[PDB]
RNA sequence: GAAGGCGGCUCUCUGGUCUGUAACUGACGCUGAGGCUCGAAAGCGUGGGGAGCAAACAGGAUUAGAUACCCUGGUAGUCCACGCCGUAAACGAUGAGUGCUAAGUGUUGGAGGGUUUCCGCCCUUCAGUGCUGCAGCAAACGCAUUAAGCACUCCGCCUGGGGAGUACGACCGCAAGGUUGAAACUCAAAGGAAUUGACGGGGGCCCGCACAAGCGGUGGAGCAUGUGGUUUAAUUCGAAGCAACG
């Protein structure tokens, strides 16, 4: 329950952001998202929704007990900045940041465009 | 701009993939190879550097990422 | 307009209380240029407020405006296939205009026998946070908080 | 690399090209119908395989409808080996070869020279690869030592548009269909480039009670007036989006 620090996994996309706080070896400690907060439609894709997600997840995580986190960013979208600022505000000192945006190295065929 | 090649200035040749000391400065963070227009090497030497770096990567001397 | 803002004519004070809110409220409640009838209505209403309350009518009206004036509007914006609202920090003059408008409209909507009584009851209810104008305030703020996500827009 | 096309890495085998060299053969070359070979992707046959993507298809939506665009799934297929197919906006929409004809600039692979501690810089030169541009060419756009200039050799191809790349025949192909390839009849145009306008669910700049912000109305009732229909012997004639209808 009570631990020292973990990680911040922030899977931001065009439709939703999903914040997940985990221990350094992996086993999770909290998570939340815009739909969890109660957002709908395009509101899920918002920095405010990412902010509220980080708020709720940090509240639960601090209720368990911790102080600081590393930040593992992944994906497009603009919730990154607002969510990180809200981590700082709700208390978790942002130890460090790194993006792990997967580079396919030309690995897979992506689907067609949204026309033709 | 007129710039100088490390290789030309140093009079080095027969680039071995073992030469991490020389290959690692032609690499940016997370292992990416610097462009020729950044560094200032010739095409021949640049291609030899590409091959040497890829050899070093597969042989663990240097990383693909991070 | 296309050519930038427009500066408005100043406000004339009230003869007896020496205030601008009072004169602008006269202008609000007025219909067909009848400053006399409007001013009489307002002075008699504030006489009722003096009668049923020892506080100054002007202070009670200030309190009502503090309790009705919003801080956040909703402004409409049409993004292609969906038109939706956006919260907007309200300019201090727009605050007072909306306050007077809400007060006066819901006052004349109230079902009493004279505009004097209607306005006095509405102002006192607003100062005690019980009026339809305060309902309107709460509705606008709740919509601002429900569409708060568009802070960037 | 002749083209199609070819980007991780190493090895096996192998092709063409460039530079000098001026030893050697001594016009042996170029083009090249007809033939032979290669030949994007789709597609066909046999057998494997199949992560993702994805025709067909299903469902949800949208829509007047939507046999589509959007979404979620998803089969052949995409992949490997062999054998077929032999088509493309297979395009530099420019056949191959040779020579001559201002210059400028970058760049790839070299060579030579004059310097430079080497590096490097400079000058010359070959083979390519881009941009600007003189002459000239061009209907114009544009091209211009990688010509669409001046010339010569050879091959292929065109003789208005459509019918029609159809029919008949022949050849090829497992098939799909490919190669060759007309006529009847029909039009007095079809077309290229550029110009002026207009238009744009194209861009940029600006303005207007144009929107916004607001106030008050019309549309609902009754009446007045005008208009349309309709009735009428006649219901005089004119006016018809903004710009006709007190
Ligand atoms: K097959
Ligand atoms: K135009
Ligand atoms: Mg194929
Ligand atoms: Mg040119
Ligand atoms: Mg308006
Ligand atoms: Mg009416
Ligand atoms: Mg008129």
């Amino acid at each position: 329950k009570n631990i020292e620090s973990g990680v911040a996994h922030i899977h931001s996309t065009f439709n939703n952001t999903i914040v997940m706080i985990t221990d350094t070896h992996g086993n999770a400690l909290a998570w939340s998202s815009a739909g969890s907060l109660g957002f709908k439609g395009s509101k899920k894709s918002t920095p405010f929704a990412a902010q509220m997600a980080a708020e709720a997840a940090t509240k639960v995580a601090m209720e368990h007990g911790l102080k600081t986190v590393d930040v593992t960013v992944k994906g497009p979208g603009s919730g990154r900045e607002a969510a990180i600022r809200s981590l700082q505000a709700t208390g978790l000192e942002v130890t460090a940041i790194r993006d792990v945006t997967p580079v396919p190295h030309n690995g897979c065929r992506p689907p067609k465009r949204r026309r033709v | 701009r007129r710039k100088v090649d490390y290789i030309a200035a140093n009079h080095i040749e027969y680039i071995d993939y073992k030469d991490t000391e020389l290959l690692k400065r032609f690499i940016s963070e997370r292992g990416k190879i610097l462009p020729r227009r950044v560094t200032g090497t010739g095409a021949k030497n640049q291609r030899k550097l590409t091959i040497a770096i890829k050899r070093a990567r597969i042989m663990g001397l240097l990383p693909f990422v991070s | 307009p296309r050519k930038g803002p427009v500066a408005k004519r100043d406000v004339l004070p009230d003869p007896i209380y020496n205030s601008k809110l009072v004169t602008r409220l006269i202008n609000r409640v007025m219909v067909d240029g009848k400053r006399g009838i409007a001013a009489n209505i307002i002075y008699n209403s504030f006489d009722i407020i003096k009668e049923s309350t020892g506080n100054d009518p002007l202070e009670v009206f200030e309190q009502a405006m503090k309790n009705v004036m919003p801080v956040l509007e909703v402004k409409a914006r049409r993004v292609g296939g969906s038109n939706y609202q956006v919260p907007v920090e309200v300019r201090p003059e727009r605050r007072t205009t909306l306050g007077l408008r809400w007060v006066v409209n819901y006052a004349r909507l109230r079902g009493e026998h004279t505009m004097e009584e209607r306005l006095a009851k509405e102002i006192m209810d607003a100062a005690n946070n019980t009026g339809a104008s305060v309902k309107k305030r709460e509705d606008t703020h709740k919509m601002a908080d429900a569409n708060r996500a568009f802070a960037h827009y």
